C-alpha cells in the first residue's frame, strides 16, 4: 500500500518501544511479581483455618437492621483484585510482544512459528482463566445482592436465610484457590517464555547462501 | 516422512539440502586464512572429555604437500570425502607427474558432492548430503589459494571464510581484521583472538589445531612446539 | 488404502481390479459375440463422433494371427497395447512349436501377462476386455473372453459394455428356444440383440461385424455394403 | 475480455467504487492507521486511561431522591465512543478491501490465499471483541439502574452499593483494555501487512 | 479421496485422471490445426509472441521426423522435442533394418507404443503434448494421423488441437477439404486461425505453415516466405 | 496440496508444479543478460558475493573456443551439465575434428535435461543456462529453462528483477544488431543496471563479461579489460 | 426412473428467468445501489458528528405518552427497505447458485468447491441481515422498558442516561448496517465476477 | 430372524405406496408446488410493495376489541399449510431414501455416500421448515403480549411503534418464507432429479465373484 | 535477556519448593490423606440404610430443615476444598516441568500433556460438586417458601423430603468422587514419574 514516511516511522519507534518495554517486564518484573503474590498468600488473612467467624452473619428478625457487605472478603480482594486485573494487562502486552515477533510469513521454516504459537496459546489459556476469575469476582458480589435481599425478605423460613451465609465461606475457600492460581500465572508463563527465549526473540535463521 | 528428498518448495528450495546447510550450524567453529605469504587454517577440536584424546582426532589432514583440510559438523562425512580426494590427488601425479592445483582439488570434491542421489543408481552411492563445511587451502606456483565449500558443493576463491556455529559473527569479524598484505604470523594473532572469543573454552594448544602452508615450506602440522608458542604470542 | 492399489480387501475383494471392470464399462461401447455351429460372429458398436474422423483409421476388430480374430472393448489406450503384445506371442509360438497358435494357449498366455499386472503391485490391470475367436480341428469354433483379472472361459454367447446386462438377457432368450445355428441367421441374432436393446435401428457404418467360418478359418471383416443388405432387407 | 452481455456501463460504476476501495484503503492502511497507532499508544499513556488509584470511582447512592450515573464513568465512555466507533468502521473497510485483493480463485494451492484468510481471521476476532465492547456499554447502565432499583426494594442491603462500586472499577479497567485491543487492532494488522506485502498477488511475473 | 494421486490407481467410476489431466495440459497449449487433401497434407501452427526479443523462426513447433514424415505438436514443448528425437531414432533404426522409409501407419503405431508405455506404470508420467503425424507417398498418398496423451492413433480428414478446438473443428466441417488443393488449403488454414484467436489475454502471433505432398516431391518442407505471405494477404480479405 | 509431491502427478489444470517450482528457483538468483549482433555476441554475467570478505561467485563457464555459457540458478547443478557439455564438445573434435554446431549442442543438452523429468526419482535440473556460440551462420543466443525448453533470442535477461531489464532490451533491440563489439558491451552493461536496485548499481569488480566473434574465439574478461569497457558510458 | 418433460420444462424456464434476472441484477442493479448506498453513508442525515438530536431528557402519576425518536425512526424508514432489498436479492442469488450445482460423479469433480465458498459467505451475510431487523426491534423494546422502569422508579436517574445510550447505540448500528449492505452488494458481485468462469461451468466442458 | 408371509406384505405394501408417493413427489408434487407459490408471489396479496399501509395500528386505552393485522392473518392461511405440507413430504423423502440403502459393505461405499449427502441436504431444508413453524407462532406471541403490554402502559407509546414493526417484519417474513419454500421445492427437485441415478441404484452389482 | 543470580533464582526456589512438596506429598501426605477418606466413607452416618427417618417434617416461624444432613454437608465441604488445593499444586508443578519446545524428542512432552489433560476432568467436577450443594439450599428453601406461599399443595413437603434424600445420595457419591480424586490421581503420578520425569535429554549423541 502507500506507506507514509512520517506515519511509518512513528510506529517503528513504537514497535521498538513496546518491544523493549516487555523485555523489562520479562526480565526484572516477572521474577518479582512471582514472589509478591507468594507473600500475599502467606498472609494469615487468607490462611485462616476456621471459616465460622469469616462469614458475614446477617441480623434477620421493614426497620430490620442494616445489612452491610463482608469487610473481611472485601479487604482480601482489595489486595487480590488489583493484582488480577494487573496480570491481564501484563499478559496483553506479552500477547502483543509475541505477535510483534511473528516472523516474515513463509511456507517453510515454521519451527520458529510453532514455538510462538504454542506460547501464545498458553498465554491466552491463562488469560482466559484470569478473566474467568474476574467474572466470579464480580459474580459473588451479585450473589450477595440476591442472597441477602431474599433472606431479609423471607422471615418465615428461619433456615435458608441463615444458609446464604455459606456463600461467604464458599467465596473465601474459592478465593484462596483463585489467588493460589493467581500466583502460578506469573510462574507458569515465566517458565514457558524464559526457557524458550532462544528462538522466540529470533524466529529466523537468516542464513541463506542461496 | 510425507515428503521427498528432491521435492521442491513453493519458494524454489530443496527440503533436503536446505536442512543440510541448516544442520552445519551445530558444528565446530573453524576459520581459514589466505595470506600473500601463505595459507593458514585453524579448527577447534571440541573435546567433550579429558579421556578423549585430542591428538587422535584430526580435523585437518594432509592430502598433498600443498593442500590441507578442514572439518565441521559430522566428522565421518568429511573423512569419506577426504579419502577419495587423496586418491584422485595421487592419480593426478600418477599421470601428469605434478602436484594437483588447489582448484582441481575442489573440482574433484565438487563432483563427488554433486552425485548425491537415491533412485536410479547403485547402492554404493551417497544418499544424503554431508553436514560438513569444507575449507581447502594450499599454495602452488599460482600462489596461496583458499576455497570455501558448503553442502551445496560450490567452491569460490576467498581470503577468509568462517564455518561452524560461530560462523555468523566470525565471518563478519574476519572481514574487519584481515586486510591487504597481512602475513602468516599476523594472521595467527587475529585468528586466535576471534576464535577464543566465540568458543566457550579458553585457548589452549590441545583445544585447537593449527597448520600453515608456504611457497617454500610445504604443509607443516604444528606440534606442541609451535602450538604453545603461538598461543602465548597472541 | 485397499481401494487404491491392489491388495486384499477385508471382504476378500480386489478394488483395483473391480474399478477396472467399471473402466471397461466406462468406454460407452457395447459388444456382443455368439458362437454358432459352423461359425463364430462378433458384433460391436462402431462410433464415429465427428465426420472429420475416418472409418478404416478406427476399428475395433484386430487380427492376432491369420486364423484368430480379436475384438476389444474399453479405453483404446489399453486396446492397442495387448494386441501388439499378443502378436509378440502368437508369432513366437510358431518360432518355437512351429504351427499356428491355438485359441486355448493364446488366451492362456495373454491372461498370464494380465495376471502379473494384478500380482505385481508395480503395474496396473488393463482397461480393455479381450474376446478372442478362432477355430480348431477338434472343438471347432472357439470363443473366449479374457477379463483384465486374467480369467477366461468358453462362452457360447458372450457380451460386454453398458448394455451387457440387457444383452445377456436377450442372448439367453435366443438360446432358450434352442435357436437353429446357421451362419448368417446367427449374424442377425448378434445384430438384432444390440438393435432391440438400444431401440435405434443402427446404420451400416454404426456397427462393426467380424466373422470366422469352418470353410474360411482365416478371420474376415464383414463388408459394410453386405451389412446394409442384412440390416434393411432382412429385419425379419 | 468476456462473453456475456453484462452491462459495461454499470460495470464501470463498480470499477470506480472498487478503485476507490483500493486507493482509499491504501491511504488507510499505510497512512491513517499508523497515524492512529501513534495516537492510540499516547491515548493509553494519557492519565485518562492509565491511572493507579480508582478510589475516585464510587457509587453515590442515597439509598429519597434521584440516583444519577457516576461522572467519571460517563465521561470516559464518551471518550471511548469515538474509538470503538472508528475501529469498527475501519476494520469493515479493510475486510472489503481484502476481498477485493483476493485474486480470481481457479484451482491449485496458493500460499497467498492461505494467510489472506488468516488476515481475515485476525479482523474476525477483532470484530467479535468490538461487538462485545459496545454490548458491554449498554449493559453497564442497564445493570446499574437495576442494582439501584433492587436497592430501593431492600434499602437495608448494602451489597448493592458495593456491587455498583465494584462494577465501576471493572468498567474503568475494561475501557483501558478495550483501547489496548483497539491499539492492537491496528498495530498487529499494520505489522502483518508490512511483514509480507508480496503474498496478496501473483502477477507482474 | 486420493484416487487421482497416481495413474496406476483407477477411479471408482473407472477412469484414469492422470491421463485426463495430460489432455487438459494440451488445452493450455496454443491452437494448432492440420488438413489433408488429394495433393498432400497441409499443416499450420499458431506461434504466440511472448516478447519482441525472440528471433524470427524461434520457438519452432514444426518438427521433421523423417524424409516423408513431418510432425506438428501442441503441448509442453520439451516433451515434444524429446519424443521427436525418439521418433527420429526409431525411423532411422527402421531404414537400418528393412531398408526403406517407414510408413505413417507403422511409425504412428510404434510411437503410440512408447506413449502408452509411459501411461502404464507409476514410475513415469504421460506426455503432456498431443501431436499430429502427416506423410505423403506415391504408394499411399496424403495421410494424417493423430496421437493423444493416451497413445491412440486417430486418422482425420481435418482436425484441430490446442486451447480452442471444438470451434475450429466445426469450421473445418463446414467446407469439404478433400476436393480443394494444397495451394488453396493454406488460404483457409490462415483464415481459420484469424477467426480462432482474438486479442484478450495474448497480444500478437504469427502463422507457421508446413507443406508435405506432391508439391514438395514427397519430402517434409517448410512453407516459403513468398507464398506464405501471399496466402496471408488473401486471408486478410476476411479481416478487411 | 497433494499434487505438489513429485513431477509425475499432474494438476487438475494440467500443470506440473515441480517444473513450475523449478522455474521459481531460477528467479531466486543472480540475473544475467546476453545479446548478439550480426557479428559479435556478448554474455554479461552478474557476479555476486555473499559478503564483502568473500569474493564473487563464478557465473561464467568456458565451454569451447566457439561456445560459451552463463549460469543462473542453483550453483552446483550446472557442474553436472558443464562436464557433460565439455565432454560432448571434445567428442565432436575427437571424432569429426570439427567444432560441434551451437544449435546441435543445445538440442543434445535439452535432451539430457528432459530425460530425468518424466522419470520418477530423478530431480530436474534447477539451474537456468544462457549459452552463446558462433558458427558459419553467425552468433547465436540460446536461453534454456529447467523444463528443458530452449529458444533463440536476440537479447534475453533472466533472473530476479529482470523485468525492467527486458523492457530496456526490447526498445533497444533494433540497435543490438547494427552495433559493433564496443557498443554491444556498453548497452549490454547498461541493461544489467535494471537488474539491481537504485543503491548498488554496477562496478567493474562484481561484473564480468565474455565475447565471441567472427575471427575471435570466445574469451572471458573480469576486471582489467572490463574497466575501459564500462567507463565512457552514460547511465 | 422415467423423467417427466413437463416438470423439466417448467423448472428449466424458472432457472433461465433466474439467470436472466441474475444478469441484470449483478451487472446493473448492484453497481447502481452501491453508489447510492455509498452516498447515503456520506449523507449528513446518516453520518453525523453531533448526536445532540439523540438526547433523552427523561421527564420522570398518570404522566403522558412517550413517543419514539423522530431522527432515528425516520432514518429507519429508509433503512428497513434497504435491508429488505439485500435480503431478498441475495436469496435470489442463493437460489440461482443452488441450481448451478452440477451432477454427481467421481471424474475430476474438484474445483466445484468454489461454489461452496460462495454461499458460505452469504450464509454469514443472511445471519447478520436477520439480526438487523432484530436489533431494530430490540431498540423499541429496551427503550420502552427503561422508560417503564423509570416511571416505576422515579428515584433512579440511571434510566435517563440509559435511554440516551440506547438512542446512540441504535443510531451507530444504523450506519454500520448500511455499511454491511453496501459491502453485501460489493463483495458478492466481486466474488462472482472473479469466479464466474467456473461458477457457471463447475465441471468445465466435457 | 423369523417372520410370516403377512409380515412381508405389510412391509411390501409400504414399500410400494412410498415408492409411488416418491415418484409422484418428484414429477407431480414438486412441479405443482413450485408454480403454486410462484402464483402466490405474483398475486397482489403477497405482492404488496407498500409495507406501511399493511400495518394495523391499534388504540391505546368496555375496552374496544383489538384485532390483529387482517393482512398477516389472512396470508398465514396460505403460509401455514405449505409449511406443514413440505415438512411432511420431506419426511417421506428422507424415509424413502433410507429404504434404498443397500446392504452395508466395508468397501465400494461411495454409492451410499451419495445418499448420505442427499439426506443432509434435505435435513437442512427440514430444519428451516421447523424454523418457519416458530415464525408462525412468533407473530402471535409477540404481537399479543405486547399490545396488551402497550394497553396496560399508556405512558410508553413506542411499544405500538414496535407493533407497527411486527406487521412489517411479518409481511417481510411471510413473503420470505414462501419465497424460500418455493426455493426449497426447486432445490429438492434439482438435487433429486440429477442424482436420481445413484439414489435409486447406488450399487450396480457388477461383482464377478 | 541477562542473568540475575538473585531475583531469577527466587523463581527456581519456587520450583524447587514445589518439587520438594511433590515428593513429600507422594511419600507422606497422599498415602495418609487417601486413607482418611476411607474411614470417612465407612462412617456410620454415611452408611445409613433407611432415609425415611431423615425426612424433615414441615410445619404448615416453625420452619427448619434436617440438622444431621447439614452437618454431613459441613463435613464433606472441607474435603472438597482440600482436593482443589492439591489439584492446583500438581497442575502448577506439571506446567513448570515442561521443557523447551522442539520438533524432535517431543514424545515425552506429549506424555506430560496427556497426564495434564487428566486433571481437566477434575477441575470441572470438583467445582460442580460444591456448586450443586449450594444449589440444594435454594431448592429446599424455595420449596418450603412455595408451600408457605400457597398453603394448599402438599407435594412441596414431599419435594423437600426428596431433596433431603437427594443431598444424602449425592454426598455418598461425592465422597467416592473425592476419594477417587486423590487415589486415581496418586496412581497416575506414580505411573508416570520415575524415569519419565525427564523422559528425554541428558542422553544426546556422543558426537555431532
Amino acid at each position: 500500500v502507500r506507506l507514509s514516511g512520517e506515519a511509518r516511522k512513528q510506529v517503528e519507534v513504537f514497535r521498538q518501544n513496546l518491544f523493549q518495554e516487555a523485555e523489562e517486564f520479562l526480565y526484572r518484573f516477572l521474577p518479582q511479581k512471582i514472589i509478591y503474590l507468594n507473600q500475599l498468600l502467606q498472609e494469615d488473612s487468607l490462611n485462616v483455618a476456621d471459616l465460622t467467624s469469616l462469614r458475614a452473619p446477617l441480623d434477620i428478625p421493614p426497620k430490620c437492621g442494616f445489612l452491610p457487605g463482608n469487610e473481611k472478603v472485601l479487604s482480601l480482594l482489595a489486595l487480590v483484585k488489583p493484582e488480577v486485573w494487573t496480570l491481564k494487562e501484563k499478559c496483553i502486552l506479552v500477547i502483543t510482544w509475541i505477535q510483534h515477533l511473528i516472523p516474515k510469513i513463509e511456507d517453510g521454516n515454521d519451527f520458529g512459528v510453532a514455538i510462538q504459537e504454542k506460547v501464545l496459546e498458553r498465554v491466552n489459556a491463562v488469560k482466559t482463566k484470569v478473566e474467568a476469575f474476574q467474572t466470579t469476582i464480580s459474580k459473588y458480589f451479585s450473589e450477595r445482592g440476591d442472597a441477602v435481599a431474599k433472606a431479609s425478605k423471607e422471615t418465615h423460613v428461619m433456615d435458608y436465610r441463615a444458609l446464604v451465609h455459606e456463600r461467604d465461606e464458599a467465596a473465601y475457600g474459592e478465593l484462596r484457590a483463585m489467588v493460589l492460581d493467581l500466583r502460578a500465572f506469573y510462574a507458569e508463563l515465566y517458565h514457558i517464555i524464559s526457557s524458550n527465549l532462544e528462538k522466540i526473540v529470533n524466529p529466523k535463521g537468516e542464513e541463506k547462501p542461496s | 516422512y510425507d515428503r521427498g528428498v528432491n521435492t521442491f518448495s513453493p519458494e524454489g528450495r530443496l527440503f533436503q539440502v536446505e536442512y543440510a546447510i541448516e544442520a552445519i550450524k551445530l558444528g565446530s567453529t573453524a576459520i581459514g586464512i589466505q595470506t600473500s605469504e601463505g595459507v593458514c587454517l585453524a579448527v577447534e577440536k571440541r573435546i567433550t572429555s579429558p579421556l578423549m584424546e585430542p591428538s587422535s582426532i584430526e580435523k585437518i589432514v594432509e592430502i598433498d604437500a600443498h593442500i590441507g583440510c578442514a572439518m565441521s559438523g559430522l566428522i565421518a562425512d568429511a573423512k569419506t570425502l577426504i579419502d577419495k580426494a587423496r586418491v584422485e590427488t595421487q592419480n593426478h601425479w600418477f599421470t601428469y607427474n605434478e602436484t594437483m592445483t588447489v582448484e582441481s582439488v575442489t573440482q574433484a570434491v565438487s563432483n563427488l558432492a554433486l552425485q548425491f542421489g537415491e533412485e536410479d543408481a547403485d547402492p554404493g552411492a551417497m544418499s544424503r548430503p554431508f553436514g560438513v563445511a569444507l575449507l581447502f587451502g594450499g599454495v602452488d606456483e599460482k600462489g596461496p589459494q583458499l576455497f570455501h565449500m558448503d553442502p551445496s558443493g560450490t567452491f569460490v576463491q576467498c581470503d577468509a571464510r568462517a564455518i561452524g556455529s560461530a560462523s555468523e559473527g566470525a565471518q563478519s569479524s574476519l572481514q574487519e581484521v584481515y586486510h591487504k598484505s597481512m602475513t602468516l604470523k599476523e594472521a595467527i594473532k587475529s585468528s586466535l583472538i576471534i576464535l577464543k572469543q566465540v568458543m566457550e573454552e579458553k585457548l589452549n594448544a590441545t583445544n585447537i589445531e593449527l597448520a600453515t602452508v608456504q611457497p617454500g615450506q610445504n604443509f607443516h602440522m604444528f606440534t606442541k612446539e609451535e602450538l604453545e608458542e603461538v598461543i602465548k604470542d597472541i | 488404502f485397499d481401494r487404491h492399489i491392489t491388495i486384499f480387501s477385508p471382504e476378500g475383494r480386489l478394488y483395483q481390479v473391480e474399478y477396472a471392470f467399471k473402466a471397461i464399462n466406462q468406454g460407452g461401447l457395447t459388444s456382443v459375440a455368439v458362437r454358432g455351429k459352423d461359425c463364430a460372429v462378433i458384433v460391436t458398436q462402431k462410433k464415429v463422433p465427428d465426420k472429420l474422423l475416418d472409418s478404416s483409421t478406427v476399428t475395433h476388430l484386430f487380427k492376432i494371427t491369420e486364423n484368430i480374430g480379436c475384438v476389444m472393448t474399453g479405453m483404446t489406450a489399453d486396446s492397442r497395447s495387448q494386441v501388439q503384445r499378443a502378436r509378440y506371442e502368437a508369432a513366437n509360438w510358431k518360432y518355437k512349436y512351429g504351427y499356428e497358435i491355438p485359441v486355448d494357449m493364446l488366451c492362456k498366455r495373454i491372461a498370464d501377462i494380465s495376471q502379473v499386472y494384478t500380482q505385481n503391485a508395480e503395474m496396473r490391470p488393463l482397461g480393455c476386455c479381450m474376446i478372442l475367436i478362432g477355430i480348431d480341428e477338434e472343438q471347432g469354433p472357439q470363443v473366449y473372453k479374457c477379463d483384465p483379472a486374467g480369467y477366461y472361459c468358453g462362452f457360447k454367447a458372450t457380451a460386454a459394455g453398458v448394455k451387457q446386462t440387457e444383452s445377456t438377457s436377450f442372448l439367453e432368450k435366443k438360446v432358450k428356444k434352442k435357436f437353429d445355428w446357421t451362419f448368417e441367421q446367427t449374424v442377425e441374432t448378434a445384430i438384432t440383440c444390440l438393435s432391440t436393446v438400444l431401440s435405434i435401428d443402427f446404420k451400416p457404418s454404426e456397427i462393426e461385424v467380424g466373422v470366422v467360418t469352418v470353410e474360411n478359418p482365416k478371420f474376415r471383416i464383414l463388408t459394410e455394403a453386405e451389412i446394409d443388405a442384412h440390416l434393411v432387407a432382412l429385419a425379419e | 475480455m468476456a462473453m456475456l452481455r453484462v452491462q459495461p456501463e454499470a460495470q464501470a460504476k463498480v470499477d470506480v467504487f472498487r478503485e476507490d476501495l483500493c486507493t482509499k484503503t491504501e491511504n488507510l492502511l499505510g497512512s491513517y492507521f499508523p497515524k492512529k497507532i501513534s495516537e492510540l499508544d499516547a491515548f493509553l499513556k494519557e492519565p485518562a486511561l492509565n491511572e493507579a488509584n480508582l478510589s475516585n470511582l464510587k457509587a453515590p447512592l442515597d439509598i429519597c431522591g434521584p440516583v444519577n450515573c457516576n461522572e467519571k464513568i460517563v465521561v470516559l465512555l464518551q471518550r471511548l465512543k469515538p474509538e470503538i466507533k472508528d475501529v469498527i468502521e475501519q476494520l469493515n473497510l479493510v475486510t472489503t478491501w481484502l476481498q477485493l485483493q483476493i485474486p480470481r480463485i481457479e484451482d491449485g494451492n496458493n500460499f497467498g490465499v492461505a494467510v489472506q484468510e488468516k488476515v481475515f481471521e485476525l479482523m474476525t476476532s477483532l470484530h467479535t471483541k468490538l461487538e462485545g465492547f459496545h454490548t458491554q456499554i449498554s449493559k453497564y447502565f442497564s445493570e446499574r439502574g437495576d442494582a439501584v432499583t433492587k436497592a430501593a426494594k431492600q434499602p437495608h442491603v448494602g451489597d448493592y452499593r458495593q456491587l455498583v462500586h465494584e462494577l465501576d472499577e471493572a468498567e474503568y479497567r475494561d475501557i483501558r483494555l478495550m483501547v489496548m485491543e483497539i491499539r492492537n487492532a491496528y498495530a498487529v494488522l499494520y505489522d502483518i501487512i508490512l511483514k509480507n506485502f508480496e503474498k496478496l498477488k501473483k502477477p507482474r511475473g | 479421496t486420493g484416487y487421482d494421486l497416481s495413474a496406476s490407481t483407477f477411479s471408482p467410476d473407472g477412469r484414469v485422471f492422470q491421463v485426463e489431466y495430460a489432455m487438459k495440459a494440451v488445452e493450455n497449449s496454443s491452437t494448432a490445426i492440420g488438413i489433408r487433401c488429394k495433393d498432400g497434407v497441409v499443416f499450420g501452427v499458431e506461434k504466440l509472441v511472448l516478447s519482441k526479443l525472440y528471433e524470427e523462426g524461434s520457438n519452432k513447433r514444426l518438427f521433421n521426423v523423417d524424409r516423408h514424415v513431418g510432425m506438428a505438436v501442441a503441448g509442453l514443448l520439451a516433451d515434444a522435442r524429446s519424443l521427436a528425437d525418439i521418433a527420429r531414432e526409431e525411423a532411422s533404426n527402421f531404414r537400418s533394418n528393412f531398408g526403406y522409409n517407414i510408413p505413417l501407419k507403422h511409425l504412428a503405431d510404434r510411437v503410440a507404443m512408447y506413449v502408452h508405455a509411459y501411461t502404464l506404470y507409476s514410475a513415469v508420467r504421460p506426455f503432456g503434448c498431443s501431436f499430429m503425424l502427416g506423410s505423403y507417398s506415391v504408394n499411399d498418398g496424403a495421410q494424417l494421423y493423430m496421437i493423444d496423451p493416451s497413445g491412440v492413433s486417430y486418422g482425420y480428414w481435418g482436425c484441430a488441437i490446442g486451447k480452442a478446438r471444438q470451434a475450429a473443428k466445426t469450421e473445418i466441417e463446414k467446407l469439404q477439404m478433400k476436393e480443394m488443393t494444397c495451394r488453396d488449403v493454406v488460404k483457409e488454414v490462415a483464415k481459420i486461425i484469424y477467426i480462432v484467436h482474438d486479442e484478450v489475454k495474448d497480444k500478437a502471433f504469427e502463422l507457421e505453415l508446413s507443406w508435405v505432398g506432391e508439391i514438395t516431391n514427397g519430402r517434409h518442407e517448410i512453407v516459403p516466405k513468398d507464398v506464405r505471405e501471399e496466402a496471408e494477404k488473401y486471408a486478410k480479405e476476411s479481416l478487411k | 496440496n497433494q499434487y505438489d509431491n513429485d513431477v509425475t502427478v499432474w494438476s487438475p489444470q494440467g500443470r506440473i508444479h515441480q517444473i513450475e517450482y523449478a522455474m521459481e528457483a531460477v528467479k531466486q538468483g543472480s540475473a544475467t543478460v546476453g545479446l548478439k549482433s550480426k557479428t559479435h555476441a556478448v554474455l554479461v554475467a552478474l557476479k555476486r558475493a555473499q559478503s564483502e570478505l568473500a569474493a564473487h561467485q563464478k557465473k561464467i563457464l568456458h565451454v569451447d573456443n566457439h561456445i560459451g555459457i552463463s549460469i543462473a540458478g542453483l550453483t552446483a547443478d550446472a557442474r553436472l551439465l558443464c562436464n557433460f557439455m565439455r565432454q560432448e564438445c571434445l567428442d565432436s573434435r575427437f571424432v569429426f575434428d570439427r567444432p560441434l554446431p551451437v544449435s546441435r549442442l543445445v538440442s543434445l543438452i535439452g535432451s539430457k535435461t528432459q530425460i530425468p523429468t518424466q522419470r520418477y526419482g530423478r530431480r530436474p535440473y534447477g539451474v537456468g543456462l544462457l549459452i552463446a556460440g558462433y558458427d558459419d551462420m553467425g552468433p547465436h543466443i540460446f536461453q534454456t529453462c529447467p523444463s528443458a525448453n530452449y529458444f533463440d533470442c536476440r537479447a534475453m535477461s533472466i533472473g530476479a528483477r529482470s523485468q525492467s531489464a527486458r523492457t530496456y532490451l526490447e526498445r533497444h533491440m533494433s540497435e543490438f544488431m547494427e552495433c559493433n563489439l564496443n557498443e554491444l558491451v556498453k548497452h549490454g552493461l547498461r541493461a544489467l543496471r535494471e537488474t539491481l536496485p537504485a543503491e548498488q548499481d554496477l562496478t567493474t569488480k562484481n561484473v564480468s563479461i565474455g565475447i565471441v566473434g567472427k575471427d575471435l574465439e570466445f574469451t572471458i574478461y573480469d576486471d582489467d579489460d572490463v574497466s575501459p569497457f564500462l567507463e565512457g558510458l552514460e547511465e
